[PDB]
């Protein structure tokens, strides 16, 4: 006998297997590292896919400045990533969006993001994944650097007593020419400061579905998060008033999309014409958007506006303009046996380049130029995942373009697109002239860097086509973005952390990424989950552990075992109907006043505030 | 109210321009009366259209090709334990000594291990002196109550193995010197390359079997009900739980989470430090011997030891390591078992009805060593082994909802018992089992892909995606259309190395697209 | 070891010492300290301020008790409920639960046709008594119809809803119809057109051969299956034309299919599949099956089926101008290729009415018969078997219902025993009292109980069950609830062999003594009542110390001791091999372990 777990895809469809074709959802145990190598060949592919050679000197680093926007050159196989940006047609697709919304549309837009500025506290920038200290040159959370900042701003010329976004960002302005500042200690110049502030460091963190692109996810410093956050809340604000825009929400709003789309469709194409799609994905999203781009683009939106907002947008560009790029790692030696290993950092493989081999020395000789002590003045890309609302917009941009030659043929194009994945469809009469739109369609994308794939994108007839993990098929919309929580990383406080798996089980289950009987077997998971966690158990077993020979001691004064806590050998209430309500709501008449009042005792020395927290 | 500007910045901003522009201000007055002239930009998409060869084919006139596999001597056991050669020896369970502790204490009372006396020359192995002499530490260690292990020789050896050496401060270094002692860049090696296993076959079926002890994974309680839909639920819960909990893989994966659990443990609160823990599961039910139902009968197993290195956890992204001492009555096979060092150790027993008493058939006994290192990170990826169940449930819950929607009615049972699935071929034909007999087949997939889990399996199943909805596309007359498939069969040969599940894979997939092309026409032979 | 920090006068002032039994819990402090503090400590009453506090929550659960909970189904898609609509509708399934609106018609509608469906497959249990066996089911079927005790003769004419069960019911009744038709789940109309009977024969295997019939003549119809109309005309057992109105995959798929089968067209028609001569039986268990049906039950078996028969329909290339009304193999609604006369369209074809009511004969196959043959309805296009709880109803003729299972079997049995007790001489508490227990493997209860029993080692379990009763009933130690658990295996000669730890009967099932299960369960404090699948039964008789002593119905020749963990863990089989004095482990349950010492 044989097996081959595919011959279910036979007599059955896709929609319904397709799941089981990838692992389960969790942190990945690639361990997916930055290294310097890595870092190096992203570097050289970025200034490759810029097709030209111009450079002009600066003044500030007396460095070079490899200017690719508006002069490409090397037309060659062009059918290759690209990154050298048109401003004309940029501006032009910006003017035929802004036409087919409306004129008030980014004044509109622009004005809500302001006033939401506004009454903004900084303390938002609390609210991070993580950053780059440039006191400590390394990688925290946001508070952590923030009180880094604020303290150091304090010891060395007074404290910061704004409590308001702008007023940070115009004491970071101000400290941009400070020629002295200190810290808990020891104090630097104006350059060095700069720099910090310009650096930027290559997270190995990757943790999502679908693929795990993100090996050297950026994680800038705190100067530039206000700017970068206000130029994501205007370009929110925009994506929302846009249809084909998925990027902000999912799900249940994506599906509606996604039929209103198609339906829209069936509704205007005539009956003569014949529609297709494509799976396009998008290839080096990071290496090809340039924020000099983006800085025409914003000053184009707010050209009929407060100067404010006019010169506010134009911050974060500039300052990914000039990006200081932190090298990884250094190298290391090693004789013929290996019984010896010399470590050296980046900083000093200038210094042995005719030691390293040769494709990682043709790797080093033409940036050595760009290095300064262990750093690389990248004067433009994007790598971070930031911008994504942004570059959104920009392939909105391209979708909404229509000219007279296309009329004339009876053709035309509509479609969706995410961050650096979307879905085309065409529409013609004929079964020639469908190529001649595609090719028409990825010259207009071509012009400003949003290149395409060809090895992972594919096209069939109208109705099977996958967007963001959802295979959209004739019916039976089939999601793979179930997603889990993880106690052991993030253990915020015994009480919370049920109540939150709850909830995002509730909305898994609303997006269609769940079932019934599978989030009854996940609740019952993330239980042992959380059990094991806080090493807790009920009471019916017969452990031993720390925490239970006083709970199995103190289990006999009481009836309401039904009452009882799960941090306190209690057991399950809640169910599918219950998940909104927290297992406390739940028992609060049920638990025997005693163990209730002693509970919910505010004068103890310590969702529903309970005595179960861990400060 | 405005946001005071620096110089700097004004430099910068005025600096960091187009090219045509040198000033914040031309480039902003060009932009705020930026025109559209919509012929020029025809002309220009125009010209970068004709200057650009995009191909467009359609897979039909075009097909794919069957993939080029790597050539060289078969893929290897990898996983840490041993799943089909494996043996264990059995014994009750006490809630009072329900710990690892105690538990192998207790194994080792009644003087079964103390019989283990491996002899001097293996079978195949590269270290076996440093094998024995650890297992005797062990023995030793056991006795006297106590875990640890003092004397830190074996341990360090192979520990080390890995990389060990003497570091030179930079400063320290000059141009002599280096000539002296030939330094160089410390050149980075690549996996080798390697066949299509012939044996991964035999564990799926032998995994598909259902074992004699049942209970092996531990799970939750059920909560009350308070309409139809949480009691529909309940019982599908119940079925499929009661359906793979008798399965040999659930063993499998009993097994890792309780030696996880206690690994966890030991690299937190004995750090720096050499400990020693058992492989072991615990059951709670067996089947009759003289009738084929359950019975309750709680129980525990010990399948071999695992040692530990000093671990911290906070350096070289917590890389830590280990030593294996599992037990089996299967002598070993050269190509499967390539890391494993051999030997024979003694005799063991093996029990099976007769009539209405038991027997016990004396048989060989052999102890696989082997070293391997492990990670914080694997350690909450296989800990968390019982999310295989979710991923099942939903492939489940996929039929038996559609099917019920198309007819407007429960269809649970009926689709269970007699929908049927293909599963394999045998003598060159199809076979087909019921959901209630393939649900096995899908836990099973979900688990190796659980243990096999790398970015060539990553990058392996992000592909396939692509032929297979192409494929579907073809079953349904839809001129599938691509623009470089060549290429998308070099990105998948190219994550091919040193992983037998990809491997397995791909062969069956080039074995699906060769069957359907009695039906498809996108495909060559 | 303390990370979790703390105050330190609120410690003090709560008297919190530490290690209170070797646990630190510490200003720092670990977590157990919670524990110590909510088990003994201060006690306070906020719980008014708690709740106003939190009153959205609360409110939320108020809300949340406040719902009546109704039923749910599998369909598709042709602010106080969005904190629940992930609970309430998805998109395979929904549940109707309702909050303050009221209307039971639809529902009742739906028991009404669950019903006659089910009646009239009752009938369907002879070849000659078919009418009378049915309207006497219908005569002694009465019911709690909504609200009234209503009967199920009057019923089926009172109401208004075309249906297969409905009509075949009713022509009986020499009830009025509406002219319309019933080729299996699917609806039909006629438009135009007239015909006559014709046959024709079609293989099977190559070889043998079956006579169908069919019409010669043009005539039009209008088809309509769930969610998707049509109209068509037949002509000569083939199908001419036909256009769609209301388009689904699913739907337009089955409805066209069906519609070709009504037209015959096809040359499965001709031959048969390689799949019919695995059967070839066009027949029942003693009657006969036309050809359509038996293709229609063949297309229900996989979509495969489907396939291939769509395929039998010739399969073209679309020329322009028709692509918006061509039509797919799948049901898309476009294609380049579509099949051979065929048009998609949007909006639902508006369906005729007949306003000419008639009636019809009922045949030996209780066949219907308005005129020129054209059968409305039959028992062939009904679904099979489906066995579904009926309230509000009284059935009292026979064949109302098997009602006859194991499970009822075992529980009256033990009703059976329960009742036996009956306060007074000749019973169990008499013979207790004697110590006559040799008399109980004679009752007659248990005599009726034993078929019930697994046959192939009942000997072994009538040994146990009569050695726990002797050591029970001597000692005048027992408990009656284990007694009567046990006591159905005290009927046939004891034999040697391999005891396990629970009885099994014939159906699969079991059970276990000291333990309790969903067939049998009791529990103290609670001792009059003995549970069984949840149906609490009550005794005859009051005691309270006739159970509290079980030390002997747990094993055969032991009592339980007192608890002891040095005493070895063991199982049920070394127990032979032990002596006197030698108390020993052993579990009684899930992780339920208890001491026991030999006599």
């Amino acid at each position: 006998m044989e097996i081959n777990p595919y011959l279910m895809f036979l007599n059955n469809d896709v929609t319904s297997l397709i799941s089981t074709t990838y692992p389960y959802t969790g942190p990945p145990p690639m361990s997916h590292g930055s290294s310097t190598k890595y870092t190096l060949e992203t570097i050289k592919r970025t200034y490759d896919y810029s097709r030209t050679s111009v450079e002009k000197t600066s003044k500030v680093f007396n460095i070079p400045r490899r200017k690719f926007c508006n002069c490409l050159e090397d037309k060659d196989e062009l059918v290759k990533p690209t990154g050298n940006v048109d401003i004309s047609s940029l501006l032009g697709l910006a003017e035929m969006m802004e036409k087919r919304m409306g004129e008030g549309f980014f004044k509109h837009c622009v004005m809500e993001a302001e006033t939401e500025i506004l009454k903004m506290h900084f303390s938002r920038l609390t609210e991070g994944r993580q950053t780059y200290d440039w006191t400590s040159e390394r990688n925290m959370p946001a508070a952590t650097a923030l009180q880094l900042t604020v303290d150091a701003i304090k010891e060395t010329e007074g404290p910061f007593k704004g409590t308001t976004m702008l007023e940070y960002c115009n004491k970071m302005i101000e400290m941009l020419d400070w020629k002295e500042i200190k810290f808990k200690i020891d104090s630097i110049k104006h350059d060095e400061f700069l720099i910090r502030a310009l650096t930027i460091n290559t997270m190995a963190k990757d943790g999502e579905r679908g693929k795990l692109q993100r090996r050297a996810i950026a994680t800038p410093g705190m100067i530039v998060r206000p700017f970068s956050k206000i130029v994501e809340t205007v370009a929110q604000k925009i994506c929302e008033k846009l249809k084909e825009s998925g990027l902000p929400v999912g799900g249940n709003e994506k599906k509606a999309k996604l039929k209103t789309t198609v339906t829209s469709l069936n509704a205007r194409m005539n009956s003569d014409q014949f529609a297709v799609n494509i799976t396009g994905d998008n290839s080096k999203w990071n290496e090809c958007q340039q924020p000099e781009a983006y800085l025409a683009l914003l000053a184009y939106i707010t050209k009929d506006s407060s100067d404010l907002m006019k010169d506010l947008c134009s911050v974060a560009p500039v300052l990914f303009c000039n990006k200081f790029v932190k090298l990884g790692q250094g190298i290391r030696l090693s004789n013929k046996r290996k019984t010896k290993e010399v470590i050296i950092k980046a900083e000093k493989m200038g210094k042995y380049k005719n030691l390293m081999r040769e494709e990682y020395k043709n790797l080093f000789e033409p940036l050595e130029k760009y290095i300064q002590k262990d750093v690389c003045f990248l004067p433009g890309g994007m790598l971070m995942g930031m911008f994504n609302m942004l570059s959104t917009v920009l392939g909105v941009s391209t979708l909404c373009y229509m000219d007279e030659e296309l009329k004339a043929k009876g053709c035309f194009w509509t479609g969706l697109q995410s961050s650096d994945d979307f879905v085309l469809f065409a529409v013609a009469s004929n079964w020639s002239n469908i190529h001649w739109t595609i090719r028409r369609f990825n010259a207009v994308c071509k012009l400003i860097g949003i290149n395409m794939s060809l090895e992972k994108s594919y096209g069939s007839l109208p109705e099977l086509f996958e967007f963001t993990s959802m295979f959209f098929d004739g019916e039976f919309v089939s999601n793979l973005a179930m997603e889990l929580p993880a106690f052991t990383t993030a253990g915020v406080n015994e009480g919370v952390d049920f109540t939150a798996a709850m909830s995002i089980i509730k909305t898994n289950m609303i997006n269609n990424s769940l079932s019934p009987s599978t989030a009854l077997m996940a609740l019952r998971i993330c239980l042992q989950e959380f059990r094991a966690t806080y090493r807790v158990h009920p009471w019916d077993s017969r452990v031993k552990g720390g925490r239970m020979k006083i709970i199995n001691e103190f289990i006999k004064t009481i009836e309401n075992k039904d009452g009882l806590l799960i941090a306190d050998g209690g057991k399950l209430m809640n169910n599918i109907s219950t998940l909104h309500i927290p297992e406390e709501v739940l028992k609060f008449e049920k638990m025997d006043e005693q163990y209730r009042n002693r509970v919910f005792n505010p004068k103890n020395p310590f969702a529903v505030v309970s005595t179960h927290s861990f400060r | 109210i405005e946001m005071k500007k620096g110089k700097t910045f004004l430099e910068l901003r005025d600096e960091s321009v187009p090219l045509p522009f040198q000033t914040y201000e031309q480039m902003k007055d060009y932009c705020e009366k930026f025109k559209g002239n919509p012929r020029e930009l025809a002309s220009k998409v125009s010209q970068m259209q004709s200057n650009i060869k995009l191909p467009i084919k359609h897979y039909e006139q075009n097909k794919f090709r069957q993939i080029r596999l790597p050539k060289g001597p078969m893929a290897p056991y990898t996983h840490k334990f041993l799943m089909e050669e494996a043996w264990m020896f059995t014994k009750i369970s006490d809630p009072e000594r329900s710990r690892a502790g105690e538990i192998l204490i207790d194994f080792f009372k009644k003087g079964n291990l103390s019989a283990i006396r491996p002899k001097d020359k293996p079978l195949q192995g590269k270290y076996p002196i440093h094998y024995k002499n650890l297992w005797n530490q062990i023995k030793a260690a056991i006795a006297d109550r106590t875990m640890v292990i003092n004397e830190n020789d074996h341990s360090e050896f192979l520990g080390g193995i890995g990389r060990a050496s003497k570091k030179i401060p930079e400063i320290s270094l000059t141009q002599d010197v280096i000539t002296t002692e030939g330094l160089k860049q410390s050149e980075n090696k690549l996996p080798e390359p390697r066949s299509f296993p012939r044996w991964f076959n035999a564990e799926w079926m032998w995994a598909i079997k259902d074992s004699d002890l049942t209970g092996w994974v531990p799970m939750a309680e059920y909560p009350p009900a308070d309409n139809e839909l949480e009691d529909y639920a309940e019982h599908l819960n119940k079925t499929m739980e009661g359906v793979l909990q008798g399965t040999n893989c659930a063993r499998e994966m009993g097994k890792c989470i309780l030696t996880v659990g206690a690994l966890m443990t030991e690299c937190r609160l004995f750090p720096g430090k050499i400990k020693v823990v058992p492989i072991y599961a615990r059951s709670k039910e067996r089947k009759s011997m003289q009738e084929g139902l359950p019975v309750p009968s709680e129980m525990d197993c010990l399948f071999g030891i695992c040692v530990k290195s000093k671990s911290h956890l906070n350096k070289d992204d917590g890389m830590y390591t280990i030593i294996t001492f599992e037990f089996s009555i299967r002598e070993p096979n050269l190509e499967k078992h390539q890391k494993y060092t051999v030997f024979e150790a003694g005799h063991t027993t093996v029990r099976m009805k007769k009539g209405e008493s038991v027997i016990g058939r004396e048989v060989p006994l052999y102890l696989y060593c082997r070293t391997t290192a492990l990670s914080k990170i694997k350690n909450d990826w296989l800990s968390k082994a019982r999310r295989c169940f979710i991923t099942t449930m939903d492939t489940v819950e996929t039929i038996c909802l559609r099917e019920s929607a198309k007819a407007e009615e429960n269809l649970v049972e009926k689709t269970l018992n007699e929908k049927q699935m293909w599963i394999g071929k045998k003598n060159g034909e199809l076979i087909a089992q019921p959901l209630r007999e393939a649900l096995r087949v899908q836990l099973v997939q979900q688990f190796y892909f659980c243990i096999y889990n790398d970015s060539q399996l990553e990058g392996f199943c992000n592909e396939q995606k692509k032929i297979l909805m192409a494929l579907e596309g073809d079953k349904k007359n839809k001129s599938s259309f691509g623009f470089n498939p060549e290429g998308l069969l070099e990105k998948i040969e190219e994550c091919l190395i040193n992983n037998p599940m990809c491997l397995f894979m791909a062969q069956r997939l080039n074995e699906l697209v060769i069957e359907a092309s009695k039906r498809g026409a996108k495909f060559f032979k | 070891k303390f990370p979790i920090i703390a105050n330190k006068r609120m410690l003090e002032e709560a008297q919190i010492p530490k290690e209170h039994n070797n646990v630190a819990l510490w200003v720092l402090a670990s977590a157990s300290c919670i524990n110590y503090w909510n088990f003994c400590g201060p006690c306070v009453n906020n719980s008014e301020v708690i709740k106003e506090v939190y009153k959205s929550r609360f409110g939320r659960l108020e809300r949340r008790k406040e719902i009546m909970w109704k039923e749910l189904r599998f369909t598709l898609v042709d602010p106080e409920r969005m904190e629940l609509i992930h609970a309430l509708g998805g998109e395979t399934w929904i549940q109707e639960a309702n909050t303050a609106g009221i209307s039971n018609v639809d529902q009742r509608k739906n028991d009404i046709r669950a019903v006659c469906r089910k009646v009239c497959l009752a009938a369907n249990a002879s070849i000659m008594n078919a009418k009378s066996k049915l309207v006497e089911y219908i005569k002694s079927t009465s019911m709690r119809i909504g609200e009234t005790e209503r009967k199920l003769e009057e019923l089926i004419l009172e109401t208004d809803d075309v249906s297969p069960e409905v009509t075949l019911c009713k022509s009986a009744l020499g009830g009025q119809l509406g002219k319309t038709l019933s080729f299996g789940p699917m609806l039909l109309k006629k438009i135009s057109g007239s015909g006559v009977k014709v046959k024709d024969t079609v293989y099977i295997q190559g070889v043998r051969a079956v006579q169908f019939e069919y019409w010669s003549e043009q005539e039009e119809f209008y088809g309509e299956y769930k969610s998707a109309t049509a109209l068509f005309s037949r002509k000569e057992r083939s199908l001419e034309w036909i256009t769609i109105g209301g388009g689904i995959n699913e739907d337009r798929k089955r409805l066209l299919a069906m519609c070709m089968i009504f037209c015959r067209d096809g040359d499965y028609f001709k031959d048969a599949p390689a799949t019919i001569t695995m059967a070839d039986l066009s027949t029942k268990l003693g009657r006969e099956i036309p050809y359509q049906y038996v293709m229609m039950n063949w297309i229900q078996k996989s979509e495969d089926n489907l396939e291939a028969l769509l395929y039998s329909r010739g399969i073209v290339e679309t020329n322009p101008g028709k692509m918006g009304s061509s039509m797919g193999i799948d049901g898309s609604k476009r294609a380049i290729k579509s099949l051979r006369a065929v048009t998609i369209q949007s909006g639902k074809i508006d369906m005729p009415e007949s306003k000419e009511k008639i009636h019809l004969e009922l045949s030996d196959n209780l066949e219907a018969f308005d005129s020129s043959g054209r059968i409305v309805a039959t028992i062939l296009d009904l679904p099979s078997d489906k066995k579904v709880t009926f309230q509000d109803v009284s059935f009292q003729h026979p064949d109302l219902a098997v009602l006859r299972d194991e499970k009822t079997a075992i529980t009256k049995g033990y009703e059976a025993l329960i009742k036996r007790l009956g306060t007074g001489d000749n019973d169990i508490p008499s013979l207790i009292a004697k110590k006559d227990y040799l008399s109980l493997y004679n009752l007659p209860e248990v005599k009726l109980m034993a078929p019930l029993i697994r046959p192939n080692r009942k000997g072994v379990y009538s040994r146990v069950a009569r050695k726990l009763v002797s050591t029970q009933v001597t000692t005048g130690h027992y408990s009656l609830h284990e007694l009567i658990k046990v006591l159905p295996f005290t009927y046939f000669a004891p034999k040697q062999g391999m005891f396990e730890g629970r009885l099994f009967f014939s159906n699969d099932s079991f059970v276990e003594p000291g333990v309790n299960n969903n067939v049998f369960s009791w529990s103290k404090a609670d001792s009059s009542k003995i549970y069984c699948h949840g149906i609490a039964i009550r005794v005859p008789l009051v005691v309270g110390d006739e159970h509290m002593d079980t030390s002997l119905a747990l094993l055969e020749g032991f009592s339980v001791c007192e608890n002891d963990p040095r005493a070895p863990m063991v199982t049920r089989q070394d127990l032979i091999d032990v002596g006197f004095g030698q108390k020993v482990r052993l579990f009684v349950g899930q992780g339920s372990v208890r001491t026991f010492k030999r006599t």
